[PDB]
């Protein structure tokens, strides 16, 4: 799905990452750590799975 | 560090800092760019004379005509004097880091390119039958000239691709060339961002101009990191003069010119229509049967 996407769902960084999925439906896979840390500081975005 | 000498039957032509040493870490490129049927003279008086001194492959010279390279010159010596009938000599100075000499001079004289620059824009697909009206038959080539906003990084996006004239290109092709325009650096031969601030843009095209299309956009203010009042499109792509929302995808992602953009009760195409219609004609019925009634007593 992302090689055909092929940027059209696809980020460089976190932060933009982030941010576009504060403005849009968008999964944006992480390690697990800094998830929990973005999930604690805000309260909006959280974690799915395991 | 270029010096352009556009437009004179003389000037002159020399190393940076010319009676001192050359300063090092130099990259600069320099022409001799003349009318038709103009010819040029190309000499170098020696500061120097001596059969050559360092004879290698840092600091070189090269000379370009058109680019087949013609030569590199290097160490101390004198190039005889080339005659030009190409009347575009293309002259690269080269410095190193650590080899630091004399220096050069030299004395010029004399004896399918369109322009297209701005802040944003699109190079029309064989936009030939137009400029340079070339006949289909033989092979055709062209070259476009791009220039950003002064401090200004371009970015290129292509919007229509296409050379079905054959997947190889031995006959077909299209590159881009950043820096100013030589054979010195094919950016590449996707999308693309330019380094420079000047683009070259040129077009091979044989047996035809059944080439599809090359339709693609230049984008300005693409360099700088964000001072604030442009909006963040993407990473340092802070760009916007009055790109703010143009209607074309002027950005590598959907950011600028996308995410911009009481009859509530009627919005029927066709049905709000027949609806009202017959709705009034049930009022007027209803108000019939109320004269009707208001007439007993």
């Amino acid at each position: 799905f992302m090689s055909s996407r092929r940027q059209s769902v696809l980020v460089k960084s976190n932060e933009e990452g982030i941010q576009r999925v504060l403005t849009s439906d968008y999964a944006f896979l992480m390690e697990s750590t800094t998830i929990e840390f973005v999930t604690q500081r805000n309260c909006n975005l959280t974690q799915i799975g395991g | 560090c270029g010096i352009w000498v556009r437009t004179s039957n003389g000037g002159h032509f020399a190393s940076p800092n010319y009676p001192d040493s050359y300063p090092p870490n130099k990259e600069c490129i320099y022409i001799l760019e003349a009318a038709p049927r103009q010819r040029i003279e190309l000499t170098f008086d020696e500061r120097y004379y001596i059969e050559p001194s360092f004879e290698c492959r840092f600091d070189h010279l090269e000379v370009r005509d058109g680019s087949p390279l013609i030569d590199r010159y290097c160490g101390m010596k004198s190039p005889a004097l080339i005659r030009s009938t190409g009347r575009f000599m293309w002259i690269k100075f080269s410095s190193d880091e650590e080899l630091e000499g004399l220096g050069f001079r030299a004395k010029y004289s004399f004896i399918c390119q369109f322009e297209l620059s701005g802040a944003d824009g699109i190079v029309r697909s064989s936009q030939v039958e137009q400029e340079e009206k070339t006949k289909p038959g033989q092979a055709v080539d062209c070259i476009w000239t791009i220039k950003a906003t002064p401090k200004a990084k371009i970015y290129l996006r292509f919007l229509d691709y296409q050379m079905e004239h054959s997947n190889e290109c031995k006959r077909n092709f299209v590159a881009v060339y950043d820096g100013s325009s030589a054979i010195e650096n094919l950016k590449a031969k996707n999308d693309v961002m330019l380094k420079t601030g000047v683009g070259v843009i040129r077009m091979w095209a044989d047996e035809g101009s059944r080439l599809s299309r090359f339709r693609m956009l230049f984008t300005s203010f693409v360099e700088p990191p964000c001072t604030s009042s442009t909006f963040f499109c993407h990473s340092n792509m802070c760009i916007n003069n009055s790109l703010v929302c143009n209607g074309v995808q002027n950005c590598a992602y959907p950011w600028d010119e996308n995410h911009c953009k009481l009859f509530e009760q009627i919005t029927k195409t066709h049905g709000t229509i027949i609806g009202v219609t017959s709705g009034i004609v049930l009022v007027l019925l209803i108000i019939s049967i109320l004269v009707q009634v208001k007439q007993p007593r």
